[PDB]
């Protein structure tokens, strides 16, 4: 799903966070509350 | 004698070891180190929820996430976040006590072991200030420095105002002559000399006497780049001599104030400047409480003579305790002169740059820019060929320069895939680096699976292309063509290697994309047209956009080309957005983009003309919040541990409140 990518933006050569993980939001209810 | 009062001991001292313990273990004024201990342990208890990630252990060590992380010994792994704040209190409460002098032997290891325990779970953190934080705390330990300003002075009467030995200070100062004179030797690459690492730091407001008598390109050679290697070579050579320690403390406190407003790199520029008057002489906090008014010298500590201590010899043979004092002077300075050039051992760590980042004090030695990061998985059970993000499971992005990184990131991909349906990755990385304005090309060899590659601590990778430095003459010539180009049009520079081939995905944004050869032969494959076209030196060739190409390099010499692009859907919003710029003035997704840029350009014109005593009451609002967030998500899971884990709803109560702007 989001860890994967195409072969048309893979292969582009030109073209604080530490959240933007794939199953953060999952995990972060699961080990806090619906915040 | 001359050399007894410049170097501060004679030449007889040396000529025994009875003679060195001693010399090593002579009764000196606790009073310089007390004041640096406390200094230390109070920008130690700044420094836990703003860089060490007190604030930010949820998003970092969250429980159930996948994640792979990079410790140093591949069998650390880290605890719960239930116990992780455990591991940041008792740190905090070791930096508490080591500020106040309570408790001095335990709160200096209750700050030790879990720093050194943090410091070595993630090899993306380390950098030179992480590294001398935990140095200084593991000198510390074994020094006396709560022998003055303390409460272990209040509880126990021999630790009251007593003598410390000479080598908490030859260590100190030690210790921070290598920090200056080591980075010094480091600064003596091609890149500082020549004035290409750091080359954008002139542009800085700070630099703006020099540029009144000098060029932007000559304050840059000098003042960055040649007045940051004759000052790291001659600081702790001013800092120490009597004759030159009132100028040598005017060029490293006016090096660490421009560093403190130049970079982020948190404490550094407050340790380094709390550990310079180390190099004064002992006495000098009994001299300030004594210039200081009458009624304030009693909340201040004890202006008296100090007593004779246990540690130290007077002029009696040396018990054991003086014994490995001396011996942990000799040993650790000619460590701490080993560890920089200790790279020929390690020689697996070892890339473009030599060892691991943190531990040579090269700092900002090297800088990189990496053009492209491919990571090509491929299913074991049949065979298909697919494409992972670039960043996928990190939470950094020094993976990409380091080997050893490389090996971890492949191997912890190749047990976390199987959860999203490849069984047994074979894991490609096409990662274009070009380091101090070089020219991009792959660090490590996109052939290899790196999953079963072979790195081995202590011999050299053999999948980590070797750095052109043959090419480097080039950059001349390079910053000449960057500078021919208009506002509209941009230019990659890439060499690559014999017999190997970048397959590139133009755009269909990028039309009117051009490669020229510089030096070499490439061949120029268009994908779908099925037609080759072979480059001569200096010759042109149009690509097509919106699709793919590849640029076989055939030349027996490493091949350089460029990649002189322009992007036309930038210059067909741009032109149009200029066309309704001015008829506005003379009275549907491009109105999105257009009122969104104008609020945007607002901003940043609001955000320049802000008072300053506003910037400032935003400052400490910002780190007001980071102190009240690390420290009531630590009694969350506080309260996790003693009063067991409560229920998931109330759970939510408590950490939308701490994660509460206080007033804002
Ligand atoms: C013409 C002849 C010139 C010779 C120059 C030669 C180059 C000199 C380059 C200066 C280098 C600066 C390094 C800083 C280290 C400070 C050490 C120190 O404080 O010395 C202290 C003790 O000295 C000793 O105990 C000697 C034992 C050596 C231990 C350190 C060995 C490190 C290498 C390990 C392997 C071996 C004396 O300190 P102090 O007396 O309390 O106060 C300073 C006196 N002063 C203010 C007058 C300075
Ligand atoms: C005309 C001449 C000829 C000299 C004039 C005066 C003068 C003195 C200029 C120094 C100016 C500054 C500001 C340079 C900053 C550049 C730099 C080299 C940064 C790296 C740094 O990152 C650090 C800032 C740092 O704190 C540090 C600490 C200990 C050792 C080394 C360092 C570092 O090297
Ligand atoms: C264009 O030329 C390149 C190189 O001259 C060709 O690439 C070769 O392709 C074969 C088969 O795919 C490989 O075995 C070779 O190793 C490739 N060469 C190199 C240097 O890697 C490419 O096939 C040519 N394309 C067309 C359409 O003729
Ligand atoms: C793993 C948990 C329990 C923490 C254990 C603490 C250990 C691993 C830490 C604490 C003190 C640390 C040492 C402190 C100082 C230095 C000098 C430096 O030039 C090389 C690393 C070295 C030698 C460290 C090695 C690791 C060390 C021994
Ligand atoms: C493409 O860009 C180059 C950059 O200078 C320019 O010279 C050339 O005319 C452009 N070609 C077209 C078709 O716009
Ligand atoms: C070209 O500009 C557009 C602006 O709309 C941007 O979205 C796009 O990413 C740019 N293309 C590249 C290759 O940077």
């Amino acid at each position: 799903g989001a860890a994967f990518v195409s072969k048309q933006e893979g292969s582009e050569v030109v073209k604080d966070e530490l959240a933007d993980h794939i199953g953060f939001q999952e995990a972060y209810r699961r080990f806090y509350g619906p915040v | 004698s001359r050399i007894g009062k410049l170097l501060g001991f004679e030449w007889t001292d040396l000529s025994s070891w009875r003679r060195l313990v001693t010399l090593l273990n002579r009764p000196t004024d606790p009073a310089s180190l007390a004041v640096f201990r406390f200094l230390f342990g109070f920008l130690m208890v700044l420094d836990i929820p703003q860089e060490r990630g007190l604030s930010s252990l949820d998003r970092k060590y969250l429980d159930g996430l996948d994640v792979c992380r990079f410790p140093l010994l591949d069998a650390l792994r880290p605890l719960p976040l239930d116990w992780m704040y455990l591991v940041y209190t008792i740190m905090f409460l070791g930096a508490l006590g080591m500020m106040l002098g309570l408790c001095y032997r335990i709160s200096c290891v209750l700050f030790l072991l879990p720093y050194w325990y943090v410091f070595l779970l993630d090899k993306t953190s380390w950098n030179n200030h992480s590294y001398l934080y935990g140095l200084l705390a593991f000198q510390l330990t074994f020094m006396d420095a709560n022998h003055y300003w303390s409460v272990d002075g209040l509880l126990n009467a021999h630790r009251r105002n007593a003598h410390v030995p000479l080598w908490n200070y030859a260590v100190l100062r030690g210790q921070i002559f290598i920090v200056y004179f080591i980075a010094g030797v480091k600064k003596l690459d091609a890149d500082w000399v020549e004035g290409y690492s750091m080359e954008y730091l002139s542009r800085h407001w700070l630099f703006s006497p020099f540029k009144l008598l000098l060029s932007e390109e000559l304050t840059s050679l000098l003042v960055v780049h040649w007045g940051g290697l004759l000052l790291d070579l001659s600081a702790g050579f001013l800092l120490f001599f009597d004759v030159s320690r009132s100028i040598g403390l005017f060029f490293v406190s006016y090096f660490h104030c421009m560093n403190s407003q130049l970079f982020s790199i948190g404490m550094f520029s407050y340790v380094m400047l709390a550990s310079s008057p180390l190099f004064c002489s002992p006495e000098w906090p009994r001299k300030l409480v004594s210039y200081c008014p009458r009624r304030l010298q009693q909340l201040l500590p004890l202006k008296a003579a100090p007593q004779p201590s246990v540690s130290c010899v007077y002029k009696q043979k040396p018990g054991l305790r003086h014994q490995l004092g001396a011996a942990f002077t000799l040993l650790y300075l000619l460590e701490q002169l080993f560890l920089p050039y200790s790279h020929f051992l390690t020689q697996g760590y070892n890339n473009w740059t030599n060892g691991l980042y943190g531990y040579s004090w090269d700092m900002m030695v090297h800088s990189r820019s990496h053009q492209h990061v491919k990571i090509t998985y491929r299913d074991g059970r049949t065979g298909e060929l697919g494409y992972l993000n670039p960043g996928v499971f990190t939470q950094s992005r020094r993976w990409k320069d380091h080997a050893d990184m490389l090996k971890q990131y492949a191997t912890c991909l190749s047990r976390l895939l199987p959860k999203y349906n490849v069984t047994e990755p074979q894991i490609y990385f096409d990662i274009w680096v070009s380091i101090n304005d070089r020219f991009q090309q792959r660090i490590f060899d996109p052939r290899v699976d790196i999953v079963q590659a072979a790195w081995s601590p202590f011999q050299r990778t053999s999948w980590v292309q070797p750095l052109l430095m043959d090419l480097s003459p080039w950059r001349a010539k390079l910053q000449e063509i960057k500078s021919s180009l208009d506002n509209h049009t941009e230019v990659v520079f890439i060499a690559d290697f014999p017999g190997l081939h970048l397959e590139n995905f133009v755009s269909e944004d990028l039309g009117n994309t051009s490669i020229q050869l510089l030096q070499g032969e490439v061949t120029v494959e268009l994908v779908a047209e099925q037609k080759n076209q072979t480059l001569r030196e200096g010759e042109k060739m149009q690509l097509p956009a919106g699709e793919y190409h590849k640029v076989y390099t055939t030349s027996p010499s490493p091949s350089c080309y460029m990649y002189v692009y322009v992007n036309t859907t930038e210059l067909a919003l741009e032109q149009d957005l200029a066309y309704l710029q001015e008829l506005k003035e003379k009275v549907t997704p491009l109105v999105q983009t257009f009122l969104r840029r104008q609020q945007r350009l607002q901003e940043i014109e609001r955000r320049r003309n802000t008072p300053f005593h506003e910037r400032f009451f935003r400052f400490l609002l910002r780190k007001l919040y980071v102190f009240r967030r690390s420290f009531l998500m630590t009694c969350i899971s506080l309260r996790n541990l003693i009063l067991g884990r409560p229920s998931l709803e109330q759970l939510a109560q408590e950490v939308t409140y701490a994660n509460l702007r206080p007033f804002e």
